[PDB]
């Protein structure tokens, strides 16, 4: 029995994940941010939260 | 005369991971089945759900 | 006197968030400082730990607090309290 209310939901299905491709041009979806664009490994220091 | 513009090829999709799964043996392999005079109830929360 | 619930709409278990004990032998106090929001269906809990000399009043330095847990927990928070010479809080 599944229910909608307006509580956050913390049931959910799996998250299908893909490779990662760096130096080309794609589409994206990083934990739920979309773009599109070119990846690259980076030299910036995130914070452990960012 | 016109734009130009580099087009994506592949898409990248990536989730942290897949936890908490929820079992759900509790109410499928479970031995001790309840009958219809009392039967059980099991909550789900807090998981991913296949 | 009560010790029973019955219930259990959420529970979460992790690293102890006050039990950071380092600098001792000192008059370098632990000052713990946290900041507790409810949100659209979000508790919120933000911290640091800092070190200091002055145990009298705040230390007047500056820093930020860190995200430490983000809860999905609906419930009606309107009301709060603190569980525990005597420098208190
Ligand atoms: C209710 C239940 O969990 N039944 C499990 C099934 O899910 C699992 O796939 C299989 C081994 O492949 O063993 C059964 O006992
Ligand atoms: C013993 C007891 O208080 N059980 C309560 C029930 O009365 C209440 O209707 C329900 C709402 O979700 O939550 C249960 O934990
Ligand atoms: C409980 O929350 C609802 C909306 O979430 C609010 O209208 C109600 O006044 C709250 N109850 C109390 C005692 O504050």
């Amino acid at each position: 029995s599944f229910e909608l209310l307006h509580a956050p939901a913390t049931v959910c299905g799996p998250k299908k994940s893909t490779n990662l491709v760096k130096n080309k041009c794609v589409n994206f979806n990083f934990n739920g941010l979309t773009g599109t664009g070119v990846l690259t490994e980076s030299n910036k220091k995130f914070l452990p939260f960012q | 005369t016109s734009n130009f513009r580099v087009q994506p090829t592949e898409s990248i999709v990536r989730f942290p991971n897949i936890t908490n799964l929820c079992p759900f043996g509790e109410v499928f392999n479970a031995t001790r089945f309840a009958s219809v005079y009392a039967w059980n109830r099991k909550r789900i929360s807090n998981c991913v759900a296949d | 006197v009560y010790s029973s619930a019955n219930n259990c709409t959420f529970e979460y278990v992790s690293q102890p968030f006050l039990m950071d004990l380092e600098g001792k032998q000192g008059n370098f106090k632990n000052l713990r400082e946290f900041v507790f929001k409810n949100i659209d269906g979000y508790f919120k809990i933000y911290s640091k730990h800092t070190p200091i000399n002055l145990v009298r009043d705040l230390p007047q330095g500056f820093s930020a607090l860190e995200p430490l847990v983000d809860l999905p927990i609906g419930i009606n928070i309107t009301r709060f309290q603190t569980l525990l010479s005597s420098s208190g809080y």
